[PDB]
């Protein structure tokens, strides 16, 4: 009664009415989903036959009891998922046989303590997920000494109310442990003084823990001494929220050393709480889903190297002049905003996509105040009016304008200064190519994606004469009807050419001679009747030629081309599926 | 029909999609007034897949004139706004989601909306609700 | 011989080395342009035979002498142009014969005085242009009382330096006169005290007059008493300009009563000049080519009924709360401002074209604060995000988005509230019509311009079923390849249908059989091979049916059609230039 | 043929258009640095039409690669910035027009630019100039 998804490998036994592991299933199977079946109990030696099983999903199988040696033969299992089974008590010997387990998920299994959770011999464990249980204590049990590969523990949505000095003793006694800890959705109301002295965490997540501003202040105070690589803080819209959020609640974080700081949704945000002095030395600042309206505060002494602003609500483009910022992200912002000049000397990475962004006077040094920009993403935005061809930004190596409206790009050589550019995407920008010099200066270009545009008179013109280093070129959906003579002659290094979904009446073989390195040519969804111009000239490197969904006139008047299918059979794609029209 | 409420300007009901019937009890307090509503969406179910990347395909029809498929993302997979985004397959979800809106001019009479909930990581359909709105 | 643009009406005689009035060239014309010929001396009775003449142009004709009675039989003439002839002095009876003259242009004729200028007899005169001459006095002569239809005298670019009370006595004793005065480019440095007491003017143009701001200041003070309907002030970029331009130079203005005020280019400009209190009772405020950067501190008691900002330099969309403002134009702005909410309860006319404006959340009552809006022009802008379907703006009759980047317009019925809309232009907005309800609500609409867009599957869908009042429909350049059945059946009043520059392979009679009112059908620049259906079923009212630039297929299976071409050739346009493909 | 000037980065010169030769003496001070110049364009002539609606069609080629027609307006017809806009057919024009620009990056080479002057009200060609730029 199971679904076979990958033969002898993967099998879907979800939502039948199985009371037992079905026994007709192949011995070699690597993946089995058996969730949502009433199994009630795991009998000893149940999975003996599946010696190569790697992933086992038993979520919501109503299991109250695991018997000793249930998993006996499963030496290769790396993932065990037990979510939603009311196994209140786990016997010693519950997990024996799992010699390679790496990921244990025991979410909502009415588990009360980690001390009695018999996982001390799961030496290979990397991830432990015990969210949505009844755990009252934050105590990291001594058997974690056996657990030398463990990197993440999820303690989310439990009943933890206090963190004490003894709670984190294991971590204190073992500074070498690289551990991360999700403590979200626990009603924490007290942290003992000095609890976090001598402790190191990779990632600590504290989302939705606090009901009172006073409690959050005084808890973050006793975080004193902690070294975290990444502290994640904030709340949820569908939960108990803070009444007021003042920058002063953050006091306490001054005695914690933080590499990366992430603020998530906050009910009562104020713009100045990311301007807070105890965040000065953080090297990465992140806002996600935050009601920030303006960012025009930031003192110059602030040591931020990256700022990331995701699904926020800026009404204006933020005025910034941080000497150290190497990386700026502002994406999925509300409404529209119009670009404003910034001053970022260290800036090498800039992602400004998906904001309905307006940009009048793109783009030069005076816009950004850097000489080291290597990456610029301006995709999924509004009108971007080209006014400047990247003077001062010649280190640029990745440029993306996809789906934005480019304006005035054909009025001059807009990319002239970009002698180092490797990747350029101007797909779906409503550009009508009518200037042969549009790609002048792009002598290092490898990838050119220009799908969804058009050309004067719908003829592909001599715009590729200087783009020698091109290995990838996409001209689909460009409404093309014709191809000029020597248009590809220079592209000695070209590996892929997508010319699909155009209006080409026929091909011409002389266009593709000189394309010595062409592996893939894609001419599907055209109106191609036949090819002309001597068929020997098609590249010897041509492995995948797509002529599907075309309008071939099947007769005898173009019988030369119809003969090229035989020896060139493994080279055309979907050969035996093509039909005349 | 699984549920209905009447409002001062709409009567809203839903049933399960024909060919996908994984259970969900969903309800709103108060009943949606298309001209503008403040309130909560009450949701109580056990999802048949992870919610980390939950989005919706909405197929909407106005007096048999259909709109292009509309895609609503609710969980992006990173620092998400709603607690349920972290809910795993088989986990009990019981949450009430605030909502608010002012109200555009809507025609006219009879609305059909099928809402497909989808786990973005696997592209597996999670549940499907067939909505009927009379405005 | 002279270049004849119109058979027996109009003749071009430019640079034709003529030394006399062409005798051997037809004596039948109404308009003749004789400019740039070396005539030298204009003989008498030269225009005896021409008596059907209305318009005559003698610009730079080297004319030194106008002989007595040279305008013999010219009594229908209304326009005489004498620009650049060095005639200097006109002897009495110079214009005797011209008994119906409306317009006299004597620019650069070395005219020294108006007193001795023999135009006293010409009662019919309307417009007098004496710019670029040697007039030193602003004196208005008594014979003006004979000239009882005189409405505009141009004294630009002369040597007038003073205006006295006595200069303007004519107007003082003649309040009933409606006169307008361009006094630009005069080095005016003194105006007599009380010169402008008891004088009315329609328009007064004072551009580029003053060299010092002090002379400007004192001159404006002596405008006291003036009643002007329209006052135009400012400078030119290519002339002498004032160093500093304080609003305090403008203090003489509160002692003049001004209906309409126009400011043009100024070298220096202070934003708070528009706030200036002596302009509070103006009904129309205009600024053109002005360096204004912000407009936000405008008092609520200001009486402005229209406000026009043309070619200025706004860095922010003005914040406006004017309660009596009916008409607002902001156009051709330098930058790329984004729309900002405004409160104008009297507003019925709004023109925001050509600013590269971004507009998120277009459009409803709360953006504008009016329920009276009849005209909205948002053409030639940047991205406009549709978010509201015009709630509160259902008095709209004219709406223009042409060449702007509309968004989400197919996401719902973006126009549903617009039941009184007559004119809609969404041409070149990059709209892909995906939704049959896109025009729902548009039941009054006459003109639908939607060129340069596209449709799903290149098919023309049933988007017009309820746009029943359409008389003008432009669907050119829409990449159309097919037309769904029934699409036009509802359009009984449609008069013009343009579908040129698409990709139709053929026409079908039945698409047009219910277009009982169609006069013009344009299908030029498609790929039409023939038409199908009952050919006699094309609308009988059809007069201009454009089928040029297609690819007609002269084969024996399109005979009914080919026959039909010959019978219906009266209505096919340029049928005789049509060639087979 | 008519005028010649040299700058650190450009040499600039012009003649009348082959089949249109109406007289205009035009000059810039200083000569144009393409990277950035401030100065005046001196223009003396007798135009053959009303300047009320004056604009230029500009036909540019870079090393024989040609740009789309560039339409540039100088007189719009309402409260124009410049003194010359008011000049009539036959009237003498003698003025100094200021200009400034910050300078884009231009391909080095041989630029051709025919500059046609149009009286926008009648569509008549007033004058046409054939520019040569070496950068
Ligand atoms: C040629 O370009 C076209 C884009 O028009 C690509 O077409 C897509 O093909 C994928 C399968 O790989 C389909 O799922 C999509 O329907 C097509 N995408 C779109 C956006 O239409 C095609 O993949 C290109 N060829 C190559 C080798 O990349
Ligand atoms: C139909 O639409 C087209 C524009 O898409 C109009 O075409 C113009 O026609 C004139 C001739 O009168 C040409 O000189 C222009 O070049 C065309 N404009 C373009 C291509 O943008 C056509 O005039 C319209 N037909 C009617 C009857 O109005
Ligand atoms: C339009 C189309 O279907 N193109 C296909 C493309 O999807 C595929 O990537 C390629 C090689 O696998 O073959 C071709
Ligand atoms: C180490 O794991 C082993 C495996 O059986 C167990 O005997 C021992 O008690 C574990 N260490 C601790 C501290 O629990
Ligand atoms: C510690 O573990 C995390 C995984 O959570 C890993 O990304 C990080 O690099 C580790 N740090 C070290 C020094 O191994």
């Amino acid at each position: 009664p199971c679904i076979e998804v990958v033969p002898n490998i993967t099998y879907q036994c979800m939502d039948q009415k199985l009371s037992k592991v079905p026994d007709d299933i192949p011995s070699s199977t690597k993946n089995i989903d058996l969730s949502f079946n009433p199994l009630k109990i795991l009998k000893s030696y149940s999975f003996s036959n599946f010696s190569e099983l790697q992933w086992l999903d038993l979520s919501r199988c109503e299991i109250e009891t695991i018997e000793d040696k249930a998993w006996h033969g499963l030496h290769h299992l790396s993932n065990l998922i037990l979510t939603g089974n009311p196994i209140q008590s786990f016997s010693p010997g519950s997990f024996s046989g799992l010699t390679s387990l790496e990921n244990l998920v025991a979410v909502e299994t009415k588990l009360a303590s980690l001390e009695s959770f018999p996982i001390g011999q799961l030496i290979t464990l990397k991830k432990l997920n015990v969210a949505h249980n009844f755990i009252h204590s934050c105590k990291l049990p001594a058997y974690f000494s056996n657990l030398t590969n463990l990197v993440h523990v999820d303690l989310s949505y439990n009943y933890i109310q206090t963190i004490t000095v003894n709670d984190l003793q294991f971590l204190r006694e073992n500074p070498q442990v690289n551990l991360s800890l999700d403590m979200s959705l626990n009603p924490i109301d007290f942290i003992q003084d000095q609890a976090f002295q001598g402790i190191k965490l990779h990632e600590l997540t504290l989302r939705g823990n606090f009901n009172s501003s006073n409690i959050m202040k005084t808890c973050l105070q006793n975080l004193a001494g902690l070294h975290v690589h990444r502290l994640i803080l904030g709340e949820f819209k569908d939960e108990r929220n803070l009444e007021i959020f003042e920058p002063s609640i953050m006091e306490g974080l001054c005695d914690v050393t933080i590499d990366e700081f992430r603020l998530t949704y906050t009910n009562d945000f104020s713009d100045d709480i990311v301007k807070f002095h105890c965040l000065a030395n953080v090297s990465a600042m992140s806002l996600a889903g935050v009601s920030i309206k303006y960012l025009e505060d930031v003192p110059k002494h602030f040591k931020w190297q990256s700022l990331s602003i995701i699904r926020c609500q800026l009404k204006q483009f933020p005025t910034l002049d941080l000497p150290f910022l190497k990386s700026l992200t502002l994406t999925m912002n509300k409404g529209s905003i119009s670009f404003k000049k910034v001053a970022l000397p260290s800036l090498s990475y800039l992602d400004l996509s998906r904001n309905a962004l307006s940009f009048s006077g793109c783009c030069s040094y005076s816009d950004l105040g850097t000489n080291s920009l290597r990456h610029l993403d301006l995709s999924f935005n509004g009108a971007i009016i080209m006014s400047a061809n990247f003077m001062g930004l010649e280190e640029l190596q990745h440029l993306d304008f996809q789906h934005s409206t480019l304006k005035r790009v054909t009025e001059f050589s807009a990319f002239l200064s970009l002698e180092k550019l490797l990747y350029l995407d101007i797909s779906y920008t409503n550009t009508k190519i009518d200037f042969d010099g549009i790609f002048l200066g792009l002598t290092s270009l490898n990838t050119l994606k220009m799908a969804g545009n058009s050309f004067k008179d719908n003829t592909l013109s001599n715009v590729f004469a200087n783009t020698t280093n091109l290995t990838f070129l996409d001209l689909s959906k460009c409404q093309l009807e014709q191809i000029s003579w020597g248009v590809f002659d220079t592209l000695h290094r070209l590996q892929l050419l997508n010319m699909s979904h155009n209006n080409l009446l026929f091909l011409d073989s002389s266009h593709y001679n000189q394309l010595y390195s062409l592996s893939t040519l894609d001419c599907s969804f055209n109106r191609i009747e036949t090819s002309k111009g001597i068929l020997q000239h098609f590249p010897k490197s041509l492995a995948f030629f797509n002529l599907t969904n075309n309008s071939v006139a099947c007769i005898c008047e173009h019988q030369k081309f119809l003969q090229w299918v035989k020896e060139q059979k493994q080279f055309l794609v979907n050969v035996e599926q093509m039909t005349c029209a | 029909q699984q549920w209905f409420c009447n409002s001062s300007d709409a009567i809203i009901s839903y049933s399960y999609c024909d060919h996908l019937k994984f259970p969900i009890s969903i309800s709103s307090e108060p009943c949606i007034r298309l001209r503008g509503t403040n309130g909560f969406v009450h949701v109580e179910f056990i999802p048949r897949g992870n919610l980390k990347y939950l989005y919706f395909n909405l197929f909407i029809s106005v007096n048999s004139i259909e709109l292009p498929k509309r895609k609503e993302v609710l969980c992006h997979g990173h620092d998400d706004d709603y607690s349920f985004c972290r809910a795993l397959k088989g986990e009990t979800v019981n949450t009430s989601i605030p909502f608010s809106f002012e109200g555009i001019l809507f025609p006219k009479g009879h609305y059909r909306c099928v809402a497909e909930a989808i786990a973005g990581d696997t592209e597996e359909k999670l549940f499907c609700l067939n909505f009927t709105i009379i405005h």
